[PDB]
């Protein structure tokens, strides 16, 4: 039923010529997003995949200890919408990369993205502020749908414009130790790329959309490491920015990494299709 | 690493 599947995934982390299309689900969130995110299938039988726990926002299981000093965070004092250079946070960021519509910048550098620091609750400045996009949460039309060649796959439902913030990728914060011993490693995505005391995301037990987010070597989204409502730079947090104008019916993509196709690659083969695959 | 990872 709609449960059971993700009952076993709370348990097991517990432990630890084409038919119609089909609404297989209305909403994956459940009402926990602004908006509902629908499941389709116009390919098989299948129904909406359910052996996960769909959540929101990041969970833990072992703690971890991120700093949440209320002292400890940097804000700002501005009297504006925080668009000009006194801004504490947009400095942190470089600038501020957001237009008035929340866009990044055509000088945001997408090979190579800065981190950014949102404003947060210690700021002087307004909840409307210029400095706040990733916070606001999933705004996108989007469809958890069956690909003919590559398992589920999401797609967005409208034009997207370069530079929106799509969606973010959420799961179970564990330790890099931890992640080294996870069964299932498809999910995983790590925070930092250097040595030492670094962490993963694992979205295989506790995820949202984006752990349905197939690998693209020409993507139309790219990762960007955001700071909210905390600066322990041990816990970035992971945004998905439209690197171009994507088209109403495409499906999303991003380029998984070089970490990810290290492994999997001697498995199989990356099907993108992209004349310029690197990966297959 | 043992297990394959994304990453930015
Ligand atoms: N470009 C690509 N080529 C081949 N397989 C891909 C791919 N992108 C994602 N996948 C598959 O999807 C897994 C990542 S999870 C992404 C969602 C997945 N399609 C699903 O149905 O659950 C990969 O390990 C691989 O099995
Ligand atoms: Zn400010
Ligand atoms: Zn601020
Ligand atoms: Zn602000
Ligand atoms: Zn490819």
């Amino acid at each position: 039923g709609s449960n059971s599947q993700v009952w076993s995934a709370l348990q097991m982390s517990k432990a630890l010529p084409s038919p119609v299309e089909r609404i297989v689900s209305r909403d994956i969130a459940r009402g926990y997003e602004r908006i509902p995110i629908p499941c389709v299938n116009a390919v098989d039988s299948e129904p909406c995949p359910s052996n996960y726990k769909y959540v929101s926002q990041n969970c833990v299981t072992s703690p971890m200890n991120i700093d949440r000093n209320i002292t400890h965070l940097q804000y700002c004092v501005c009297i504006d919408d925080c668009s000009s250079s006194n801004c504490m946070c947009g400095q942190l960021s470089m600038r501020c990369w957001y237009d008035k519509d929340g866009r990044l910048l055509p000088e945001f550098n997408m090979a190579e993205p800065p981190l950014i620091f949102e404003c947060n609750h210690a700021c002087s400045c307004w909840r409307n502020c210029r400095n706040r996009v990733v916070q606001n949460g999933l705004r996108a039309r989007l469809q958890l749908y069956r690909t003919r060649d590559m398992g589920w796959g999401v797609r967005s439902l409208q034009d997207i414009p370069p530079g929106t913030f799509v969606c973010e990728y959420v799961g179970e914060l564990i330790s890099d130790s931890e992640a080294d011993v996870r069964e299932e490693d498809s999910y995983l995505f790590d925070l930092d790329n250097k040595d030492g005391e670094v962490y993963c995301i694992d979205a295989r037990f506790y995820g949202n959309v984006s752990r349905f987010i197939n690998h693209h070597c020409e993507p139309n989204l790219v990762p960007v490491r955001v700071f909210m409502a905390h600066q322990d730079l041990r816990f970035p947090r992971i945004a998905f920015f439209s690197t171009r104008l994507i088209e109403a019916g495409e499906q999303l993509g991003f380029d998984y990494g070089e970490r990810f196709w290290d492994i999997k690659g001697k498995l199989f083969s990356c099907r993108c299709g992209s004349p310029k695959c690197r990966h297959s | 690493k043992q297990t394959a990872r994304k990453s930015t």
